[PDB]
This record gives structure tokens, C-alpha cells and sequence, in this order.
């Protein structure tokens, strides 16, 4: 029952949030949600609803007023219902994008985030993991998750395991 | 049916320690933030502690370290609020709370859907005694009568007409701590002055604190 | 033991809602919000708005006054609902701009009529046709005064009515359109008639034009219906020498926001600002693909039946 | 931590009125921010969340426009049903503090109180105690004076009154005078009389009753 990261991998037992840790050490596995890093993100997407909002409001009634000038026939009409539906999904379409850009954007910072405190003392796996080379049990894990590790009291350790081999 | 109703409540001198309950009842329980909420008398509502949906984390408000406990048994669809090293500041309604999602996830702050009734909580080393009840009827187009609620402690008492099925035109007031320690209440209800023993009315009055029963008609 | 793994990810759902973006056209989410309204009740709700059923009549022939839309006289709404088994069974008539003159009164929100004594001197009024009975014997558009010749000879009306309230009037008037020479002169004397009328900021002259029309409830014939506005320290000239239908007084106009729908929906009893042909339907969401012709607070007509707006990061299952 | 300042602390408006309540924040919240209705003798219910949307079975009149450290729920055409006291709710992270609490209350026609008194029961006298209560049912505004006189004598300080809150109905309030005195006092004098100060034909208006009597 080996733990898997984010790179190709999802977690589907994660309710709590939208990103989180899962850890695997002397006193067994586990796992939580980082608030930090999923309110970030929701507070973003709170936004957006008013936004698409907003702004169909603003194609909806610039392109009644280019079709006012013209004047409605009913291949007239239709033509601008056809425009402005393109319109509004185009819209949405780029909200779209723009949150999976954000939300994917929020899961590289929680791990550059990461690699930052184990600074020499853990090495990225590859898979989204870190190998920490040294004994960290639970409460060693919290303060990495809640963002007080010190490298430097594990720094004699640490590097004395990644040297044996 | 998707109620969640509170018990526990009651007298406790202070020092000693209560354990408030909470009971889901008719959704899915294991999967739900659940909060809890207080209120001074007459003052407003104090957001306390949250609890995830499954134990693993709790959360408390500054002025409720130390003391509080949340804890729920999913197997059991309970809740509970275990208040110790109780004060003047515990004397509240205690309400449950359910946690909304947010965008399909269950976290842990958000806000609160369903509420309980409350259970009420007041820190005292005085009596524990039941209500005395007493009629109003008068004599004299419409008339008034009721019933006096006199010499009970703790709070609260609540007053039916009829077994429920009268409510209209009810006042039942707010409670008034007497000098004696004890609250005083007083419930009325105003019908047509013609209803002369051509109509019932009782007044039932119901104590839980003391586990007391009372139904008293009032006549002309 | 010596060593310990702290892996990252982020949430999934089994099965997530398919959106689209600007590199995908369907990428799986953990969660969207739909911002079209797809369904109706089918119903109509008669409240907060003022709905007042048509049936069988339309808003014109109850403005005209047909015999079986008699019903409706001084009545008003907020919504017309005009039915598609609607019909008409007075005299056979064609409106040039009817679509303005039912936008028009359908904005007025009110078929309140005030009659004026109007003199008509040298004609005969109060004419009918056996094509518009009303009760047992024949009858005409209550709201019209079909004038001939009287004895011999149909004179050049030239009456004024003028304006000295407050609001505008609405006046309707016609012209007949006689099939034959025989029935223009037998009716009008003269075999050419002209109809005038004019305001002092408007005017219309019509020269009716003698020709045979299909047959509608026996007749050949027809009326053209034309309406005038007549503005507050304004005066209505009406001036013939024959053919006119003549106004009987005026409707008072209002602006409100009124208007009227073509819709055969049965109404019912439930609050709902928005209206459409296919029924109220809820105003909570941006967008609606119902039926772009709405009424109240609607959302804005789109042809997708589903915009999904992503409100997650993308679902990958778990493996 | 931060520190939500509700507002205004309380309020009186008129039926079809535009309310509106402001919620600041001492410190950038975004839009977690929740709004909270608690009509009278009843359990809050949600009203806004997220700042702006609107939650299931809630009256359209409440809406909610702000973000940042400034929100602002907002009731258009005030009904008589929303008569109780509205708080707001920080849950961007923990503490979910509360607003101070903000209460609505209507204004509307004036109405004059009905006045009653009654006597202590037989059954109540018996045990050494002799309550006399006097109603007032239904009246506005809220400011009323009661007065107590025993064959004349003003009795002080032995009275407790309890106001019950507006109700949604009749948008009126009710007052209750109850004074306790002993079985010597009360079977001492024989007219106990209840004056009330309001707002009958701008007269006190004066009800008793003859101890033992009608
Ligand atoms: C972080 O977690 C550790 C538990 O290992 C705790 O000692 C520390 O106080 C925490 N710090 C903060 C800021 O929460
Ligand atoms: C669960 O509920 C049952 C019935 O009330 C009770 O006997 C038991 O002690 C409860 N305990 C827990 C931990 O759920
Ligand atoms: C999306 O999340 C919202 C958040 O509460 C929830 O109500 C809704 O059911 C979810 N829908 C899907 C398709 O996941
Ligand atoms: C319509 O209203 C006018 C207003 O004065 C009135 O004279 C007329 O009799 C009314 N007609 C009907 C049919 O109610
Ligand atoms: C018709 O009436 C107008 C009223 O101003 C008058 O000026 C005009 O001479 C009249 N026409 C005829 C033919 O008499
Ligand atoms: C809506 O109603 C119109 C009638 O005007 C009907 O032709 C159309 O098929 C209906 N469509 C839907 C989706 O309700």
C-alpha cells in the first residue's frame, strides 16, 4: 500500500479539501487536507461566478445595441442570438480555463512550497513525493504541514543517511 | 425529517463538568461538518468549536481553549460538546450546526445549514425545582385569560394550550429572575368572551430540568 | 523506520462533469454549476403578474369590439395571452402595421374607451353587415361607426375633435373597400371616396382602391384598419366624402410594462416572475434555453442546453 | 484575529421599506462571509453565504452584495415576517466569529393596548403568596409605563415586568406586570388598581378590582 503523489494520480479518499499530504513513517500512514492552499483556491472561484456574470451582461447588451443601429426580421434575430450564444460560451469556455490554470497552478506552489523547507534534507521522488531521510514521525510531519520544519536540526541526520547509500 | 436534535442540558455548579449531545437523524451523518453555537440571554450568538467529518480535527474559539471537547461517534450518529471548569460565561442556549459543502468538498469552515432546537446550560450552585402553576380567569368584546408560571429554577419552561392544537393568539412572556432566585413567566391567550365554559382551556405546562408534568385548567 | 515519504495530491470524484475550455473541448471537473435553465413547469403562473386569458378572442378584435370579445371591454393586464385557437367573427379586415398597432396597445396595458359625441351630419350611421351579428340581429364593431349615404347624397364630413386632457388618445378608424362600383355608389354615392385624417403633427390620406377579395364568412369585401395618436393640445380633423369607418372616441393610453404573448400554456396558481410561452419558469440561473420570447425578470436567452462553469480542478481518477 | 463590526447595532423601518445591514471586517475576508436570520422564539436559519448567493427556500428579498472588508445584506420591500435579528458570519479561518447582531423591528399605524388585571388564585394564596398581574395585549410602540396602587397606595420596587418581542402577525408587542407580595399584605387592602401611562385617548387609563368582588 505504497502512497502516490500528483502527477499522475488523484485521491479519491480526500473529501477535506482539494490538496493535501499522505506520509508514510515509523508510527504508520495518514493523511490530511491543507487549508491554506484549497481556501486560496476557492476564494478565486468565488469570484468567477460574479465575473461571468458581469461580463455577459456587457456582450449581451453591446451586441443588442449593434443590431439596434441595423434596424427585426427573423433571419435578423436569429443571427444575433447565434452571435451572442458563441459569445457567452466563448466566455465560459475561458473562465474554464482559466480555473484549471489556477487550481493546477495552486498544486506546483504547495510543492515548491515543500521542497523549500526539507531543503537538503529530502529528495524529490519523482512521483510527487518526498523521501525525507530521517526518522520523521507524526509531529515531525505536522510542523512541515503547518510550514515550521527547520532543516537544520535534521541537517547532521539527514545527510548522513543520503551519504550511506 | 433531516433534523438532528440536542440533549444533556441542565443545572451544574460550577467546577464540575457537562456533556452536551448531539443526534443526526434521517441523512448521512459520516459525511457532514458539524459546528456548535451558543447565546448569551438576549445578546447574540458565539460560533465555539467545529469537528471534521470523521474526528480527526477540532477547532475552538479563544475564549473556549482548554475547557471544551468535541468528539462524535459516526457508528452512533452522535455529537458531543463536553464543557469542564464551567463559569458565569457558560449560562447560554447550546445549538448544533451542520456544515454546508463547498464545491462538492466537506470542509471544515463553512456555513451552518441545520440547526437544533438547543439545550440550555446554567452554571449555578442554587435549587433545582419545579414549577408551581396558578390560573388567571377573569370576568367583566373579547376577553383574556392565562396562567402564571411562579418559583422554577433552572430555565426554561415551555407552555402549550390544548395539547398544541391552540396557538393562536398567544403571548407567553420572557422570564424574570425573581429575588428569590427563582424565574417567574406567565402565559396568556385571548379568545372570544362568549367561550364561557362553553370551552375548554388548559394550559399544559412542561418542565423537563425536573422531569415534571402539569395540566391546569382555567374556568370561569 | 530510518527514513519516511510525505506525498502530495489533490482531491478526485469517481466521476466528475465534463466542461470545455480553451485547450479542451471536454475536460472532466470535480465540480461545474449550470447556468442554463433548461425546463418549465408548463404552467403559467397568474401571480405577481396580471394575466388575463384571451381564449378565443385576440387583442385586436377585442380592441375593435367583435361581438364574442365583447367580454373584455375596460378590462386591463399585465400580460395579454392570446391562444392559438383564437378567431374572428365580425366583419372580414386586414391591418397595414398590425404588429405595431398590437405592440402598441399591448404597452398601453388597458382597453379603457371613452366615448365622444362626434357630429356626423348628411350620413347615416350606426351601420352593420350579416357577417358581424350581434344577439339576433345583425350588428358592427362596437367601437366603430360604419357611416352611409343618407337619401342621395354623402357630403364631405369635416368634423373636429379635440384634445384638452392631460394623456394621449388612441383613435381607430377604417376604410371600406366595396367589391363592386354598384355597392360604392349605392352605399357612398360617389364612385371614388377619400378618407383623411390629420393632427396637427400627423396625417394620413388614403384613396380606397375598388377590388374583389376572397371570400371570408360571404363577403368580398374588406376594411383596412389605421389608427391615430393625438397629443395633448393636439386636434383630430377628420375629413371624407366617403368609405370612412368612423372612431366612436378614444382608448386612453398609458406606458407601463405591459406586454402581450402568444402562448397556449393553461395558467395556474403560483408565483413566478418569469414568464415564457412554454410557462414561468425559476430566475435563478444567468441563462435559458426555454424560448427566447420571455416576460419579467428573465434570464437571458441562449440556444445551449448546458454552459457548465467549472468550479473545481480537473477530476483524474484515482489508480 | 479579525474582528467583524455589525450595522447598524439595531433599527425600525417601515413595510415595503429598503433595509439595509453592513458587516466590516478588521482584516481582508473575501467572500467568506454568511448572513443569519433568528426570527423571534425561533432557531437561526442561513440566509446569504459566500457574501452573495441565496440559500434554498429563503425569501428573494434578502440578497447580499460585498467582498472584501465591507459586506452589506440588504432587504428590499421589508415584509412583516422579518421581524427578528440578523447576524453575519466570518468562516474564511477559524475563529468563525460572529457579527454583534442586528435587530429589525417594523413600523407601522399606531395601536392602543388592552388593558386586563387578575387577582391571585384561591390556590395561590393558599401557599402564602398573592401575584396580581396586569396585560397589556398587543399595542405600539414598545415605550409604556405601568403604575401600581393598593386602595390608592402607590406600591414600588416589589414589581417585575417582561416585554414579549413584536410579533410577525399584528406587528405588536405585549407587556406583563406582576407583583408579588405576601398572604398579609394582600388580604390587608381591598382595591388593587393598575394604572397605565400610553396612549388611549392620551389619557392614563386606570383598571381595578375589589379584593373578593367582581
Ligand atoms: C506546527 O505543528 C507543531 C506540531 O509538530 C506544533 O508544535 C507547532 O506549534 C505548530 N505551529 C503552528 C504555527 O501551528
Ligand atoms: C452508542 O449508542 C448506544 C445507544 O444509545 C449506547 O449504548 C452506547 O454507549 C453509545 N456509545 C457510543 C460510543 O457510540
Ligand atoms: C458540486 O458541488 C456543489 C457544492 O455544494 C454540490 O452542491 C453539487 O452537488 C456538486 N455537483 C457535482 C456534479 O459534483
Ligand atoms: C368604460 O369606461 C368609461 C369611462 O368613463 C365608461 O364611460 C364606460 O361606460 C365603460 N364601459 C364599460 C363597458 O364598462
Ligand atoms: C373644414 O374645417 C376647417 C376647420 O378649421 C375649415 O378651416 C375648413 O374650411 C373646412 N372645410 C371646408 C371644405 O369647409
Ligand atoms: C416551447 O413552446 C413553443 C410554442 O410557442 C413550441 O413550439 C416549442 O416546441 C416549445 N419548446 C420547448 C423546449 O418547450
Amino acid at each position: 500500500g505504497a502512497i502516490a503523489g500528483f502527477i499522475e494520480n488523484g485521491w479519491e479518499g480526500m473529501i477535506d479539501g482539494w490538496y493535501g499530504f499522505r506520509h508514510q513513517n515509523s508510527e504508520g500512514t495518514g493523511q490530511a487536507a491543507d487549508l491554506k492552499s484549497t481556501q486560496a483556491a476557492i476564494d478565486q472561484i468565488n469570484g468567477k461566478l460574479n465575473r461571468v456574470i458581469e461580463k455577459t451582461n456587457e456582450k449581451f447588451h453591446q451586441i443588442e445595441k449593434e443590431f439596434s443601429e441595423v434596424e427585426l426580421e427573423k433571419y435578423v434575430e436569429d443571427t444575433k442570438i447565434d452571435l451572442w450564444s458563441y459569445n457567452a460560451e466563448l466566455l465560459v469556455a475561458l473562465e474554464n480555463q482559466h480555473t484549471i490554470d489556477l487550481t493546477d497552478s495552486e498544486m506546483n506552489k504547495l510543492f515548491e512550497k515543500t521542497r523549500r523547507q526539507l531543503r537538503e534534507n529530502a529528495e524529490d521522488m519523482g512521483n510527487g513525493c518526498f523521501k525525507i531521510y530521517h526518522k520523521c514521525d507524526n509531529a515531525c510531519i505536522e510542523s512541515i504541514r503547518n510550514g515550521t520544519y527547520d532543516h537544520d536540526v535534521y541537517r547532521d541526520e539527514a545527510l548522513n543517511n543520503r551519504f550511506q547509500i | 425529517q433531516v433534523q438532528l436534535v440536542e440533549s444533556g442540558g441542565g443545572v451544574v455548579q460550577p467546577g464540575r463538568s457537562l456533556r452536551l449531545s448531539c443526534a443526526a437523524s434521517g441523512f448521512s451523518f459520516s459525511t457532514s461538518v458539524i459546528h456548535w453555537v451558543r447565546q448569551t440571554p438576549g445578546k447574540g450568538l458565539e460560533w465555539l468549536a467545529v469537528i471534521s467529518y470523521d474526528g480527526s480535527n477540532k477547532y475552538y474559539a479563544d475564549s473556549v481553549q482548554g475547557r471544551f471537547t468535541i468528539s462524535r461517534d459516526n457508528s452512533n450518529n452522535t455529537l458531543y460538546l463536553q464543557v469542564n471548569s464551567l463559569r458565569p460565561e457558560d449560562t447560554a442556549v447550546y445549538y448544533c450546526a451542520r456544515g454546508i459543502t463547498v464545491f462538492g468538498l466537506l470542509i471544515i469552515n463553512s456555513a451552518m445549514d441545520v440547526w437544533g432546537q438547543g439545550t440550555t446550560v446554567t452554571v449555578s450552585s442554587a435549587s433545582t425545582k419545579g414549577p408551581s402553576v396558578f390560573p388567571l380567569a377573569p370576568s367583566s368584546g373579547t376577553a383574556a385569560l392565562g396562567c402564571l408560571v411562579k418559583d422554577y429554577f433552572p430555565e426554561p419552561v415551555t407552555v402549550s394550550w390544548n395539547s398544541g392544537a391552540l396557538t393562536s393568539g398567544v403571548h407567553t412572556f420572557p422570564a424574570v429572575l425573581q429575588s428569590s432566585g427563582l424565574y417567574s413567566l406567565s402565559s396568556v391567550v385571548t379568545v372570544p368572551s362568549s367561550s364561557l365554559g362553553t370551552q375548554t382551556y388548559i394550559c399544559n405546562v412542561n418542565h423537563k430540568p425536573s422531569n415534571t408534568k402539569v395540566d391546569k385548567k382555567v374556568e370561569p | 523506520n530510518s527514513t519516511a515519504t510525505l506525498c502530495l495530491g489533490h482531491h478526485a470524484v469517481p466521476n466528475g462533469t465534463l466542461v470545455k475550455t480553451i485547450t479542451d473541448d471536454q475536460i472532466e471537473v470535480t465540480n461545474a454549476t449550470e447556468l442554463v435553465q433548461s425546463s418549465s413547469t408548463g404552467k403559467i403562473c397568474n401571480n405577481p403578474h396580471r394575466i388575463l386569458d384571451g381564449i378565443d378572442c385576440t387583442l385586436i378584435d377585442a380592441l375593435l369590439g367583435d361581438p364574442h370579445c365583447d367580454v373584455f371591454q375596460n378590462e386591463t393586464w399585465d400580460l395579454f395571452v392570446e391562444r392559438s385557437k383564437a378567431f374572428s367573427n365580425c366583419y372580414p379586415y386586414d391591418v397595414p402595421d398590425y404588429a405595431s398597432l398590437r405592440s402598441l396597445v399591448a404597452s398601453s396595458g388597458t382597453l379603457e374607451f371613452i366615448t365622444e359625441g362626434f357630429t356626423w351630419t348628411g350620413v347615416t350611421q350606426n351601420g352593420g353587415s350579416n357577417a358581424c351579428k350581434r344577439g339576433p340581429g345583425s350588428g358592427f364593431f362596437s367601437r366603430l361607426n360604419w357611416l352611409t349615404k343618407s337619401g342621395s347624397t354623402y357630403p364631405v364630413l369635416n368634423v373636429t375633435m379635440p384634445n384638452n386632457d392631460n394623456f394621449d388618445k388612441l383613435y381607430i378608424w377604417g376604410v371600406h373597400h366595396p367589391s363592386t362600383n354598384q355597392e360604392q355608389t349605392s352605399l357612398y354615392v360617389q364612385a371614388s371616396g377619400r378618407v383623411t385624417v390629420s393632427t396637427r403633427r400627423s396625417q394620413q390620406t388614403i384613396i380606397p382602391n375598388i377590388e374583389s377579395r376572397p371570400w371570408v364568412r360571404g363577403l368580398s369585401s374588406r376594411i383596412s384598419i389605421y389608427w391615430t395618436i393625438v397629443k395633448p393640445g393636439d386636434v383630430l380633423v377628420i375629413n371624407s366624402n366617403g368609405n370612412l369607418i368612423a372612431p366612436r372616441g378614444y382608448f386612453k393610453m398609458r406606458t407601463g410594462k405591459s406586454s402581450i404573448m402568444r402562448s397556449d400554456a393553461p395558467i395556474d396558481t403560483c408565483i413566478s416572475e418569469c414568464i415564457t410561452p412554454n410557462g414561468s419558469i425559476p430566475n435563478d440561473k444567468p441563462f435559458q434555453n426555454v424560448n427566447k420570447i420571455t416576460y419579467g425578470a428573465c434570464p437571458k436567452y441562449v440556444k445551449q442546453n448546458t454552459l457548465k462553469l467549472a468550479t473545481g480542478m480537473r477530476n483524474v481518477p484515482e489508480k | 484575529d479579525i474582528q467583524m463590526t455589525q450595522s447598524p447595532s439595531s433599527l425600525s423601518a417601515s413595510v415595503g421599506d429598503r433595509v439595509t445591514i453592513t458587516c466590516r471586517a478588521s482584516q481582508g475576508i473575501s467572500y467568506n462571509l454568511a448572513w443569519y436570520q433568528q426570527k423571534p422564539g425561533r432557531v437561526p436559519n442561513l440566509l446569504i453565504h459566500a457574501a452573495s448567493r441565496l440559500q434554498s427556500g429563503a425569501p428573494f428579498r434578502f440578497s447580499g452584495s460585498g467582498s472584501g472588508t465591507d459586506f452589506t445584506l440588504t432587504i428590499s420591500s421589508l415584509q412583516p415576517e422579518d421581524v427578528a435579528t440578523y447576524y453575519c458570519q466570518k468562516y474564511d479561518s477559524v475563529p468563525l466569529t460572529f457579527g454583534q447582531g442586528t435587530k429589525v423591528e417594523i413600523k407601522r399605524t399606531v395601536a392602543a393596548p388592552s388593558v386586563f388585571i387578575f387577582p391571585p388564585s384561591d390556590e395561590q394564596l393558599k401557599s402564602g403568596t398573592a401575584s396580581v398581574v396586569c396585560l397589556l395585549n398587543n399595542f405600539y410602540p414598545r415605550e409604556a409605563k405601568v403604575q401600581w396602587k393598593v386602595d390608592n397606595a402607590l406600591q414600588s420596587g416589589n414589581s417585575q415586568e417582561s416585554v414579549t418581542e413584536q410579533d410577525s402577525k399584528d406587528s405588536t408587542y405585549s407587556l406583563s406586570s406582576t407583583l408579588t407580595l405576601s398572604k398579609a399584605d394582600y388580604e390587608k387592602h381591598k382595591v388593587y388598581a393598575c394604572e397605565v401611562t400610553h396612549q388611549g385617548l392620551s389619557s392614563p387609563v386606570t383598571k381595578s378590582f375589589n379584593r373578593g368582588e367582581c
